[PDB]
RNA sequence: AAGUUUGAAAAGCACUUUGGAAAGAGAGUGAAAUAGAACCUGAAGUCGUGACAAAGACAAUGGAAGUACCUCCAUUUCAAC
RNA sequence: UGAAAUGAGCGGAGUAUUUGAGCUGCGCACGGCGGCCGCACGCACUGGUUUCUUCUCCGUGAUGCUCCAUGUUGGCGAUGGAAAUGGGGUGCCCCCACCCGUCUUGAAACACGGACCAAGGAGUCAAACAGACGCGCAAGGGAGGAGAUAUGGUUGCCAGUACUUCUCUCGUACUGAAAGGGAGAUGCAAAAUGCAUCUGUGGUGUGCACACGUCAAAUCCGUUUGAUUUGCCCAACACC
RNA sequence: UGCAAGGCCGGAAAGAAAAGAAUUAGAGGCACCAAGUGGGCCUUCUUCGGUAAGCGGAGCAGGCGAUGCGGAAUGAACCGC
RNA sequence: UAAGCCCAAUUAGUGAUUGCCCAUUAUUCCUUUGGUAAGGGCGGAAACAAAGGAGAAAGUGUAGCCCUUCCGAUGUAGAUGUGGCCUGGAGGUUAGGACGAAGCUUAUGGCGUGAGCCUAAGAUGGACCGGCCUCUAGUGCAGAUCUUGGUUGGCGUA
């Protein structure tokens, strides 16, 4: 019949199965609640901005928008004929391959880093849909040094070990709002590897202002990425 | 004295029972139930072993080494013969009484022996039927002593 | 064995690891120790300083036998004392007698701490060795 | 050239929308050999025995803007001796 | 014949291939050899006192641990 | 005996890697030799030239070494060698060595038919 | 097409098998590979890694060094606690300079005859690594030791002896040769004994 | 685009698509447009007074 | 330079026929005669012949993918399959 | 082709859950005028209304360590000088495609060697040294040359194997040109060879494991896996 | 009791706040033994001699050499990769 | 009424923001190979004759223990590795051969990424010889105005 150590393993595995199902249910409920809260926060923030703009326009004033805090950066040139400073900057940006895409904080250090590699990278200000699409379709985590596709919230919770980041919507919120754990989330992910933009580019050798591709194109980066994603 | 691990390290690369033909490492060890050249199947090497053998009459013989007489080569292996029609599970239990890690292969080998006996009988019958119509100019008969 | 050399690995390489440009020529730098002061100066200077020049007096007919003077330290005297001799040895009692010249030593040196006290017969001794061996309850006996 | 894909120009198909309508349709190239070889219904329909052979393919996607189509034949590619020759584009499989 | 005289063309690339190594830190290889002699002698005397003090403290710690 | 069914056998390349320009000189064997010429267009990988073997052409390990019958070849020299393949008769087939004579081959073939052991070159019958 | 420049500089030379042909070393490697994989303790991992190493990197250790470090551990060790097992993954060699040693339990790959005799005579025990695995599978209450390699003549010969600050021995069969030009100030210069770094 | 994976990552995606369907509703959209225009125009006209 | 290394044994091709002869065609010895004499095996290269594949002039060769035709080859199937 | 279907998708059960959009309460926030007047409908009450919109809950471990084995409808296959598939040949079509080896910044070169084939043809052996790795012993290691005797035997195996050196050599100690001198620790101390003891890292900084706890995370609740405090610190590095 | 230097004992430690307030496909150090190479050429930009040169000579950096592939009809180096 | 030049666009003041073609590039799928590789299983769970099967090795490296999962793959000179291939001998160990051994021939197939290995057929041969572990070397040819031998177009030509 069944050996003693086999029976002990059977009991332990039964307990493990029960615990795993309970943990899956709890994580699902927590993720649902967090996603609801983030959705309501986003909608409220947009409505608040709309009302502020309307109040400004009503009395002849202007509304200055908040300077964007996050930029999404993609490499649009190959790896040939790169000067050492640009090569080092692109290595620090984890943009080692063409159409590699990352999120960075739009502050003075990073802004001056991006100014020196502008001919190589097209960048701009991501929308919520862009962040969600990249995380859901192109999102990969660094797990034991391996590039592992995000398929469940349990792996996210195991990767980050942070109460603030237990699901994909926590990652989307941290990236989009530049939260306390922005660097943790973005560094925990593998650099995004995108397809070429379906429909073609304009000109990789010219700035977007000149009719090319390589500049800061503000929120127009979203159409470019939507074709790339 | 000298453990099975040490002997296996000594003989894994070079041995008379290892048959490296092509790139396949088989084993013509008579106490190997499988023909694979592994430490588990080397019946000539392990302290205890059990190998399923054919017997005359379609019977199955189980050869067992116990490790009690491993220093007496003519007393090392004791043969037990199972009458024809024996369940392969009974042979599997006879083997597993000495080595539980050879139960599945011993069951498969006992069933294989039964199939081999039945097919050998059929092929012999067919050959005898074919031979009844040949002239056979020469026939050799061994003398009796 | 010939089957382990780089020659076997280089069959079909056409150059055997000497290059297409420099090639393998007979003596591209001279023979032996040539040029130690010209075109091999850096190698000699950084790897064999002191190689050139003269130093010291000459000794025309040098004989090693008169100069024979091997030495042993105090903390190595157990190598000459046997096991039961070492076990039965203490200050004020019967001590093993060590004959240095029969054991192949001429001078007794004083490095370390003597473990088992003993009477040492030596041709030579340092002052520190003599002082220490007397302080430990042993002695040194001069011999020729 | 890459011979695993072939380009077929069909009469009265001069727009990418028409070629899209033809995506997935079966495609046949009919020729003849020198001998009479095996065929479908060789035994059932001995009247089909002939030197005539056929290579079958399907329309994979439109090509360009002017009604050209990309065709891939089953396994082997279509021979270059068919360049400039007739191609049969049937109306099946039917989506309408 | 005439050849090229001098260039530094590939030399920075070669220097950075194994990188320009950072300096040995200040706490390593801080030898005082060649420094101002009176200060070195005074510091040597202080260090000898400190070695005596360290031996004394170790003996006291062993004694305290044994007594406990 | 029937061989064990495996995944469909896929060969990355059927043509052999033959030595460069061996058809022009009768003394050159077709056996592959790595071109080490400085200007060699095969070594430099020009588009219209023949290819060089590399690790990417290696066969799928699941179906590697499997003959078209589905079995794997094991050289066999006498009757006693048949019993090594008895338990694995659906995986290995016996290949009688070329230098085994017709007499011992008759013995081997008879025993292999009795044992239901496939022979790759055991002629005729079944 | 990924810009991986110097990625091969990151790779280090890691060996997972032994060059040793000794079958008993193979058995120990098997045992401690299993132990390091299946037990959480870092002692087993270090022991397996050292068993993989080469002969030059498993340097011998004297018996006197073991006695000194074990005494240094014995003070500040509670008298109730038993003394640790000294574990060396090389050879243990006797030391004629230390006649009196305590009763120590020493585990080593090999003992010299004199070292084994000394340990047994002092009241201690020479342990074998499989005995250690049976009596301490995790490595609890052990003293893992290494031999000294800084005093080997190969190390004393490493580096150029002609650069300033260098005190390496030259490769010279004759000692009286190579003593004049770069060695004495009177022979036009002397290699400086010290150099700030 | 995969329902299994999208729902696994975001359990709240059912409510979001329900709200999207509500917004796409023609009667709902037209009523909302009329109400929004009236409401915003009234608010602006009151604000400028 | 050159192994006289035919064959177990000369049993070293009697005899007939054409040919001036050399030889040929038969016959015979031999287990073998493309074992016939400085003769065991008899390679490559080159050449002859019969059959077949065709093929302008793209020097030829070569790669990749098909197809026509052939295949003394390798497998698998032939029936509730 | 269900040999594990994880499914908003396959089952079971409920007519509901709660998303959003409308309308709207209180306070705050925001705007204007400088406390009021406005609030486009922002935040908290996870506010109210359900007028429109919407699927809502549960659910199966592996007692499968691994690999391989499962539909439908026709055609072709009924032992055939068969069918089929895969290999080989030869020709053709479309496309692709400069002559090899070499020196050279640069070769298809109007740079050199290149009619064919067979056989042959080029990092070897010895000695000194050193480094890596494998062995054996280790404060010791090892010969060598010779001896004896199994063998004072045997055609030959056997020119091998077996055995022994108060020796020799390398090392355990360096240094000076030489004369010739020659290295432990601690304590008390301050003697131009000080004295006492001998279970001992000369000291400091950084430093595996181990021991002691203390934290955080994940836990099948047994633990593991990352710190990190203290002690000892091995090996190593640095300063004395 | 001040200063200087070695220590010892305690304290406090956003482990480095907020102000755009870094980032990293960030294992840091330490050796040992050796090979080829030591004729270079081209290019953006800067530059010297020369009327100039597909000339001679330098600086920063990319290439070719050592490298094909896709483009500029063709071209070591141009564009893309 | 460009198929030229300078500007613009993407099916056109219609109702929104991807015309189309081509890479050894990008994304993705399959397979190979190597990691500074990352993990799981390995105490045979129980049962099971013939007239669901087989395997399961504590392992650098093989036909790799087995499975899962990531990442990288070009390269002269040059280095290194390879239970990587091949040749003549030596210790071993297993075989084979007059019912045909080595040599030789091939539209003669199979296996291997390859060096190569194996089978088949000789209407070839007529006596030796294969596999595996280890030891050993006069151990691999396409070219050196290479050596020797033979052949050869020029040529039935001068
Ligand atoms: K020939
Ligand atoms: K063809
Ligand atoms: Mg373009
Ligand atoms: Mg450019
Ligand atoms: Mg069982
Ligand atoms: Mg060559
Ligand atoms: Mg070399
Ligand atoms: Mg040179
Ligand atoms: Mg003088
Ligand atoms: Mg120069
Ligand atoms: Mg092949
Ligand atoms: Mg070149
Ligand atoms: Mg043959
Ligand atoms: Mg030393
Ligand atoms: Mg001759
Ligand atoms: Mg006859
Ligand atoms: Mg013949
Ligand atoms: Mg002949
Ligand atoms: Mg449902
Ligand atoms: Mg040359
Ligand atoms: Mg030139
Ligand atoms: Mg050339
Ligand atoms: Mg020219
Ligand atoms: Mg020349
Ligand atoms: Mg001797
Ligand atoms: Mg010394
Ligand atoms: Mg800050
Ligand atoms: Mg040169
Ligand atoms: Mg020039
Ligand atoms: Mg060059
Ligand atoms: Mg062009
Ligand atoms: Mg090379
Ligand atoms: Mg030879
Ligand atoms: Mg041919
Ligand atoms: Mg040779
Ligand atoms: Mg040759
Ligand atoms: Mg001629
Ligand atoms: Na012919
Ligand atoms: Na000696």
């Amino acid at each position: 019949k069944r050996a003693a150590f086999k029976q002990q393993q059977t009991e332990s595995f039964k307990k493990a199965v029960v615990a795993r199902k309970a943990a899956k249910a709890a994580l699902k409920k927590t993720a649902y609640l967090r996603a609801r809260k983030y959705s309501r926060e986003y909608r409220g923030a947009e409505k608040k901005l709309v009302t502020l703009r309307r109040q400004a326009a009503s009395h002849g004033n202007y509304y200055l928008e908040a300077k964007p805090k996050v930029a999404v950066v993609t490499r649009i040139r190959g790896i040939a004929k790169v000067n050492p400073k640009q090569r080092k900057i692109l290595q620090l940006l984890r943009l080692r391959q063409i159409f590699n895409t990352v999120f960075v904080k739009m502050n003075k250090p990073m802004e001056n880093m991006l100014r020196a590699v502008e001919p190589y990278i097209a960048y701009g200000y991501p929308s919520l849909a862009t962040v969600r699409a990249m995380v859901y379709k192109r999102g990969y985590l660094k797990i034991n040094g391996q590039r592992v596709k995000i398929t469940d919230n349990q792996m996210i919770k195991d990767k980050y070990n942070n109460v603030d980041i237990v699901c994909a919507e926590d990652m989307v919120n941290q990236i989009y709002t530049c939260g306390k754990h922005f660097r943790t989330v973005t560094h925990g992910m593998w650099p995004f590897k995108l397809a070429p933009p379906a429909g073609g580019m304009r000109q990789k050798r010219r700035h977007f202002v000149e009719g090319g591709d390589y500049g800061n194109r503000d929120t127009l980066i979203n159409r470019f990425l939507a074709r790339m994603i | 004295s000298h453990s099975v691990d040490l002997q296996w390290v000594l003989v894994r690369q070079n041995s008379r029972f290892l048959q490296k033909r092509g790139g396949i490492r088989m084993s013509n060890d008579p106490f190997n139930n499988n023909g694979n050249w592994t430490k588990r199947h080397c019946g000539f090497l392990n302290e205890k072993a059990a190998v399923v053998k054919p017997a005359k009459g379609g019977a199955i013989c189980v050869t067992v080494k116990d490790g009690s007489s491993n220093n007496k080569p003519r007393q090392t292996y004791k043969k037990t013969v199972h009458a024809a029609g024996v369940r392969a599970s009974d042979v599997s239990r006879a083997v597993a009484a000495v080595r539980p890690d050879l139960a599945d292969v011993s069951f498969r080998r006992a069933r294989r022996m039964a199939c081999i006996a039945s097919r050998t009988a059929k092929v012999a019958a067919a050959r005898k039927a074919r031979s009844e119509k040949i002239k056979f100019s020469r026939k050799s008969a061994r003398a009796k002593r | 064995p010939t089957r382990f050399k780089k020659c076997r690995h280089q069959r079909g390489s056409t150059f055997c690891g000497y290059g297409r440009v420099g090639k393998h020529r007979k003596h591209e730098s001279g023979r032996g120790n040539a040029g130690g002061m010209h075109h091999h100066r850096i190698n000699f200077d950084k790897y064999h300083p002191g190689y050139f020049g003269k130093l010291g007096m000459d000794h025309y007919h040098r004989k090693k036998n008169p100069m024979w003077k091997p030495t042993i330290n105090l903390n190595n005297l157990s190598r000459l004392i046997a096991a039961e001799e070492a076990a039965k040895a203490a200050k004020g009692g019967t001590l093993p007698v060590v004959d240095l010249q029969s054991s192949g030593y001429a001078k007794l040196l004083g490095n370390g701490h003597i473990q088992v006290p003993c009477i040492v017969k030596a041709r030579y001794v340092s002052k520190l060795a003599d002082k220490k061996i007397r302080k430990a309850g042993g002695a040194v006996v001069l011999q020729a | 050239q890459t011979k695993q894909t072939a380009l077929v120009r069909v009469e009265n198909v001069n727009t990418r929308e028409d070629a899209t309508w033809y995506v997935g349709k079966r495609v046949c190239y009919v020729y003849h050999g020198k001998k009479v070889k095996r065929c479908v219904r060789w035994s059932k329909a001995p009247a089909r025995r002939s030197t005539t052979r056929a290579l079958w393919g399907r329309v994979t996607r439109p090509h360009g803007n002017a009604g050209m189509m990309r065709v891939k034949f089953n396994g082997a590619s279509v021979p270059a001796s068919a360049i400039g020759r007739r191609i049969r584009v049937y109306l099946y499989p039917s989506q309408i | 014949a005439k050849s090229k005289n001098h260039t530094n063309h590939n030399q920075s690339s070669k220097n950075h291939r194994n990188g320009i190594k950072g300096p040995v830190p200040l706490h390593l290889h801080n030898s005082k050899r060649g420094s101002w002699l009176p200060a070195l002698v005074n510091a040597r005397r202080v260090r000898k006192h400190n070695q005596k003090a360290a031996l004394k403290k170790r003996r006291e710690r062993i004694a305290a641990f044994a007594a406990k | 005996v029937k061989p064990t069914v495996s995944k469909a056998i896929v060969k990355k390349r059927t043509k052999r890697f033959t030595r460069h320009r061996y058809e022009l000189f009768p003394q050159l064997s077709s056996s592959w030799r790595k071109p080490r010429g400085e200007d060699s267009p095969v070594r430099r990988r020009y588009k219209g030239q023949k290819a060089m073997p590399n690790k990417g052409y290696g066969s799928d390990r699941a179906t590697k070494y499997i003959t078209p019958s589905g079995f794997r070849n094991f050289p066999i020299n006498n009757v006693e060698d048949l019993y090594m393949l008895v338990m694995q008769n659906r995986k290995y087939a016996g290949v009688i060595s070329h230098t085994v004579g017709a007499r011992k081959r008759k013995a081997i073939v008879r025993k292999a038919m009795e044992l239901d052991v496939r022979l790759a070159n055991g002629n005729a019958k079944l | 097409g990924v810009d991986l420049t110097g990625i091969s500089k990151k790779s280090r030379v890691i060996r997972h098998h032994t060059y040793s042909t000794n079958p008993y070393i193979k058995l120990l490697i098997k045992l401690y590979k299993f132990l390091a994989k299946r037990t959480s303790s870092g002692f087993n991992k270090v022991v397996y890694q050292r068993l993989i190493k080469s002969r030059s990197n498993r340097a011998p250790i004297s018996l006197s060094r073991i006695a000194v470090v074990m005494k240094r551990k014995a003070v500040f060790t509670a008298k109730s606690k038993a003394a640790p097992i000294a574990v060396v993954v090389g050879d243990v060699l006797d030391d004629v300079r230390m006649a009196r040693i305590p009763a120590m339990r020493v585990c080593a790959l090999r003992f010299s005859k004199s070292a084994r005799q000394s340990i047994v005579a002092a009241g201690g025990e020479c342990l074998t690594f499989d005995q250690l695995a049976m009596i301490a599978p995790t490595g609890k209450n052990t003293y893992l030791l290494r031999g000294r390699k800084s005093g080997r003549e190969s190390v004393r010969h490493f580096g150029a002896s002609g650069v300033p600050g260098s005190h390496s021995k030259p490769y010279a069969t004759n000692r009286g040769k190579e003593t004049k030009r770069g060695r004495r100030t009177g022979r036009s210069y002397k290699r400086k004994a010290f150099r700030h770094v | 685009k995969n329902r299994r994976l999208r729902l696994r990552l975001n359990p709240y995606v059912k409510r979001e698509t329900a709200a999207a369907k509500g917004m796409r509703n023609v009667a709902n959209r037209d009523a909302r447009r009329k109400a929004k225009l009236a409401r915003v125009t009234k608010a602006k006209k009151a604000a400028t007074k």
